[PDB]
């Protein structure tokens, strides 16, 4: 039942510099974490303001 | 660029909150000023600054 | 290393096989004939409850110092047993084994047993119990084992379904009184020197059966699990005897586990047997044990649900034929270095190594080196075999089958 | 184990607010309920303010 | 006596670099016994979307012709010998090693060559072992394991070549070819990529032209991109099991760094527990005494597997439905526990433990003769025991918080779930638990 | 000194009031988890003993009734049973909290 598994893929979906199965994503995840966590801190600020 | 600001003010949560504090205040000089320049312009002339200081 | 063992039976009663080596793995083991052939018909299950009982409280060593203390350096520690052994095997380095040596001599020697631990251990005995006989093979050979005797080899290697829960350890203080000598122990030494271990057993303890009869007849099982498991066993010989090694040398004839990972096993005359025979999937295999009065011997069937008998009889007919004096002096050779890959290739690791030199020396009471097992393996000839051969064909019977159970045939119909 | 699951208050608030199984379907129709909740104590706040000038 | 007593007498094992591609390694000191086998860097991971499951195929068709004898006569003369064999491939390496006896040394290095290099083929064999895998597939429904395991590889490398399953699927199985194999074994196990290594009572020089004698004259003369983790979340719902496993990784590092030194350590803190240990309230590892405290689960390791530099740092825990959420939060806390207040004792017990264990794993001469051929294929060398203790002690309590800083807190995990795995927490409750503002 | 520690003793346990009640000392320990855990590991008999005098206890302070002069229970006729129990109950959680730090 497993072995006869592909995963359906997310090409429309993903960001498009994580879009090689050959690039690593060591480093490539701090940038989109603060993009995030940018949004997050950023609505955080009006709020408490 | 955005990954050298994560790696700098994103990781320790009391340092996250103590910096998003910290903005929270430059946000309030900017924003303050903001809306004092851009409700003064749309209202220059009819505000009481001017006739005051033309008393 | 060149340097070899060091042998000393302390006359107290004891046996100290020290081995000084530069090796890491310093293993300490101490055996114990003390299985499940010494209880009698009123505590079935005493010998499951103890060897779960290797971390209960001792007077003064409580057991959250044992564990903390043991699993603080590292070293681990097992606790086996067959029907005649258990065996403490504590491994570490050559840092801590004295507090480790410490803490063993306390494990073995200073019996508490408190009582609420005692019922966290019965629950423990029911999970270790499901945890064993998920595997049905087990359990067909604990039927095997109390199909063939009315004694003390019948026994269980775990305890019966009405006992958990309901066994005191008042049973054990007395069983480790009656049955903990000095007379019995095995202190089996792979790192350490032999004097610290003098100094350690003759400083720290200084303390202090029933034989086999043949039963036979059979035991099914009516399962419904699509897959019969069947054993034919009758008794064969004692251990430590030419006629043992002859049994050895037969049961390397008549096939074992495959030397070849998905292989076929040509030389096997039982599988070459049913695979002229039958064409379906299914396993045939020997099976021997042998204990310091006596053992017992067969085959041993794994087979589909409408194809049993078709492999019993095959396998049994093929034991016939090869009894009738129609045999091949290169299967004998054959044999002979199988069952001399075998015993020199069950002891290269250091547990197995170290379970079979302590066994090896405390079996008997005298150690015996690999080389004249060798040569006692290249002495037993063809006149053995076919007497022992003769005797398990032309013998009684014993069978043991769990599953299905809709074509077996019973003693007659092999 | 946790704060959350032993304590008698949370078990209440793990239980209406946190474990409670939503459906996965609802649109912004059902946005409404949290918003008259925010509103009624919105209400008390700005007519208790009233009540201490009145 | 110390570890300089322990390591200033151990053994070596010499190794050398036959002219052909060939590397050779050599474990000398005094076990009668012998340890000889072939590992060549080839699994699922340099297949392709034809050639998946190629490699399977290959160790189970490694023995049925080969051109200098039949079938049945080649795994007699491995009987008629006295000796045992064994094979296996995982995702990116292959072992075909034989335990045997050192009187059978070159007889076992000549057989063991025309295993490796010429095998012969048949359309019986084919058509045979295509339905015994078949089978061996509709079997390996039941090792819920690796299929666990194979569900965390396909949802954390989507659309790699790692993400192909071990053995194949079912279609791909079914319809390969006799030409497609030759091209795969032709393409892989041939001229630079292979360590003859050999543990022993054995010797370097008549070994060694053995191997010159029987290995060379092949002369064969583009695979290997570089990886990526995703992290992402799958879930086999099945509701009828009476158990659910529920595992989860991390892109760990790798085998090129100190890092997996580090996690070996913290991963020794947590590593293994099953619910059939003695001494059940009174654990010494945090995590167990808790899951036995109130039956979090039933068992777990906690453990780190190394790709081709680059790691799946993972745990792996059994249990029951009604308890998934309580030692998903309870795992949760005590990596971060790791990540900010690691002490002392804790450290030193890891170091301990990761000693004993590594020591214990270098027991025998199979395993050992395993961990040279695995050695020799990523590290390039042999690492010594000593180099071992070295950098055991070249980690304290700095290096860990450092490493589970950069590893475990705050990153992007991959979701394995099979069985009873309704009460689950969806993925962003794992994701607001992966990092702490202390809660 | 000694002679008259006992006299002190004797005179405080008159004066205590559960000597009237037919209570002893085991049966008026405060708990935590530990003196809870002391309780669990009590043989059976003792433990039905224990809870029969327990519920006797608040029967009779439920109607209020002191019992006669018959059965006040005397002093140094009562067992401290519980002192192995609840002194390897300290030295456990001693053990505990001085072993891990
Ligand atoms: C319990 C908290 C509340 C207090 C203490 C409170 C108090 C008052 C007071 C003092 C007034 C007179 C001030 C005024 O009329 O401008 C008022 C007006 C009013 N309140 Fe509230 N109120 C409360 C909650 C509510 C709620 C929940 C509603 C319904 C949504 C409500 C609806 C109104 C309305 C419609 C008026 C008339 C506004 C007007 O005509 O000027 N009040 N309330």
């Amino acid at each position: 039942s497993h072995t006869d598994i592909k995963v359906p893929d997310f090409s429309d979906y993903r960001r498009p510099e994580v879009l090689d199965s050959t690039k690593s994503s060591k480093e490539s995840s701090e940038a989109r974490k603060g993009f995030s966590y940018l949004i997050t801190a950023t609505t955080t600020v009006g709020v408490a303001y | 660029l955005t990954a050298r600001l994560y790696s700098l003010l994103f990781r320790r949560t009391s340092t996250f909150a103590l910096t998003i504090v910290v903005g929270a205040l430059f946000f309030e000089r900017a924003f303050d000023q903001g809306a004092d320049a851009i409700y003064e312009h749309i209202n220059e002339g009819k505000l009481w600054k001017h006739i005051k200081h033309k008393y | 290393h060149p340097q070899d063992l060091e042998f000393t039976r302390l006359p107290n009663g004891l046996v100290i096989a020290s081995l000084e080596n530069y090796a890491p793995a310093s293993r300490i083991g101490l055996f114990i004939k003390a299985g499940s052939r010494y209880e009698n018909f009123n505590n079935l299950g005493t010998s499951h409850l103890l060897r779960l009982a290797s971390s209960l409280t001792t007077k003064g060593a409580s057991s959250f110092k044992i564990t903390r203390g043991i699993e603080a350096v590292g070293g681990k520690l097992s606790v086996t047993s067959t029907r005649e052994n258990m065996a403490y095997t504590v491994e570490c380095l050559r840092d801590d084994v004295d507090i480790l040596m410490e803490f063993l001599l306390n494990v073995t020697t200073a019996p508490e047993f408190r009582r609420w631990e005692v019922a966290a251990l019965q629950s423990q005995l029911r999970i270790d119990k499901a945890v064993a006989f998920q595997n049905p093979q087990a359990h067909v050979i604990e039927n095997l084992h109390a199909a063939a005797y009315r004694n003390a080899l019948a026994n269980s290697l775990y305890c019966p379904d009405y006992r958990i829960g309901k066994v005191t350890p008042d049973e054990l203080h007395d069983y480790v009184q009656n049955h903990f000598t000095s007379a019995r122990m095995a202190l089996i030494g792979l790192g350490v020197s032999h004097p610290v271990l003098k100094q350690v057993a003759e400083q720290f303890l200084n303390i202090r059966g029933a034989k086999a009869k043949y039963r036979g007849g059979e035991i099914r099982e009516q399962n419904g699990d699509s897959l019969v498991h069947a054993a034919l066993v009758a008794e064969s010989a004692a251990i430590g005897s030419a006629e043992a090694n002859a049994f050895s040398v037969l049961q390397h004839v008549l096939g074992a586990g495959p030397h070849v990972k998905r292989g076929s096993n040509a030389t096997s005359s039982l599988y070459q047997a049913v695979a002229k025979g039958v064409h379906q999937p299914f396993d045939v295999s020997a099976f021997n044990a042998s204990y310091s009065d006596s053992g017992l011997f067969g085959f041993y069937t794994i087979s589909q649900a409408a194809s049993a008998g078709d492999v019993i009889k095959a396998a049994y007919n093929q034991v016939k034929t090869i009894a009738q004096g129609n045999l091949s002096n290169p299967d004998v050779q054959a044999a002979k270095n199988k069952l001399k890959a075998g015993y020199l290739m069950s002891v290269e690791s250091s547990e197995g190594f170290l379970d079979e030199v302590g066994c090896q020396a405390l079996a008997a009471g005298s150690y015996t080196p690999p080389s004249t097992v060798l040569q006692q393996i290249d002495a037993v000839a063809d006149a053995d075999v076919i007497n022992a051969a003769k005797k398990f064909v032309s013998g009684r019977k014993s069978m043991a089958a769990s599953g299905n159970l809709g074509h077996t045939p019973f003693i007659d119909e092999l | 184990i946790n704060i959350r699951k032993t304590h008698p208050l949370m078990k209440i608030v793990n239980n209406a607010f946190i474990d409670l199984p939503a459906p996965s379907n609802i649109s912004s129709w059902w946005n409404f309920g949290s918003l008259l909740g925010i509103c009624l104590i919105l209400q008390i706040l700005t007519g208790l303010f009233l009540a201490m000038h009145y | 006596a110390t570890y300089a007593q322990a390591l200033q007498s151990v053994p070596e094992t010499q190794v050398s670099q036959l002219d052909n591609g060939l590397r050779v390694a050599s474990e000398q000191s005094s076990q009668p016994t012998c340890t000889v086998g072939v590992w060549i860097d080839a699994g699922s991971r340099y297949e392709t979307e034809k050639n998946n499951g190629a490699g399977y195929f290959v160790e189970h068709l490694a023995f049925k012709g080969t051109k200098n004898r039949p079938g049945n006569a080649l795994e007699k003369e491995v009987e008629s010998m006295g000796a045992h064999l064994n094979a296996y491939s995982t995702r990116e390496h292959t072992a075909y090693y034989i335990k045997a006896l050192s009187k059978d040394l070159p007889k076992a290095v000549e057989l063991l060559a025309d295993i490796v290099q010429n095998c012969s083929l048949e359309d019986s064999q084919i058509e045979k072992e295509r339905d015994v895998i078949l089978q061996e597939l509709q079997e390996n429904d039941t090792s819920m394991r690796d299929v666990v395991f194979n569900y965390l590889h396909a949802t954390a490398f989507q659309g790699t070549p790692l993400a192909q399953s071990v053995e194949g699927p079912s279609e791909n199985v079914r319809k390969l070819s006799r030409a497609d194999l030759t091209e795969y074994l032709s393409r892989h196990y041939k001229a630079p990529r292979m360590v003859l290594a050999a543990a022993g009572g054995l010797e370097h020089r008549q070994l060694l032209d053995l191997a010159q004698k029987h290995f060379s004259g092949l002369s064969g003369t583009p695979t290997l991109t570089p990886c990526r983790f995703t992290g992402s979340e799958i879930r086999h719902r099945e509701d009828g099991l009476p158990l659910a496993h529920v595992a989860i990784a991390v892109e760990g590092p790798g085998w090129a760094n100190p890092d997996n030194v580090a996690l070996q350590v913290a991963n020794a803190i947590i590593g293994h527990y099953d619910c059939t240990y003695g001494g059940g309230m009174h654990l010494s590892s945090p995590l167990a005494s808790v899951a036995v405290t109130n039956k979090l689960c039933q068992s777990f390791q906690t453990f780190n597997i190394c790709y081709a530099d680059t790691g799946l740092l993972g745990a792996h825990f059994v249990c029951d439905h009604m308890s998934i959420d309580d030692m998903m939060f309870v795992l949760q806390g005590q990596w971060m526990r790791l990540c900010t207040s690691a002490t002392e004792s804790e450290v030193v017990r890891g170091k301990n433990l990761l000693r004993n264990a590594l020591v214990s794993h270098l027991d025998g001469t199979t395993p050992v003769c395993e961990d040279i051929g695995r050695s020799l294929l990523t590290y390039g060398r042999r690492i010594p025991l000593a180099e071992w203790e070295s950098r055991i002690a070249e980690v304290d309590a700095r290096v860990v918080r450092e490493v589970c800083s950069k590893y475990f807190y705050d990153q992007c995990p991959a979701v394995a779930g099979f069985g009873p795995i309704e009460q689950l927490p969806d993925y962003n409750r794992i994701r607001s638990g992966m990092f702490w503002l202390r809660f | 000194s000694s002679k008259w520690l006992e006299g002190i003793r004797k005179w405080y346990y008159n004066a205590a009031g559960f000597n009237k009640l037919g209570l002893m000392r085991d049966d008026t320990i405060h708990e935590n988890d530990d003196v809870k855990e002391a309780i669990r590991r009590l043989p059976e008999n003792l433990y039905n003993d224990r809870v029969f005098r327990i519920k006797r206890a608040l029967d009779l302070s439920m109607r209020q009734q002191i019992l006669p002069k018959e059965q006040w229970t005397k002093y140094e006729e009562d067992k401290f049973y519980l002192e192995p129990y609840l002194k390897e109950v300290i030295r456990e959680r001693k053990e505990r909290e001085e072993w891990t730090k």
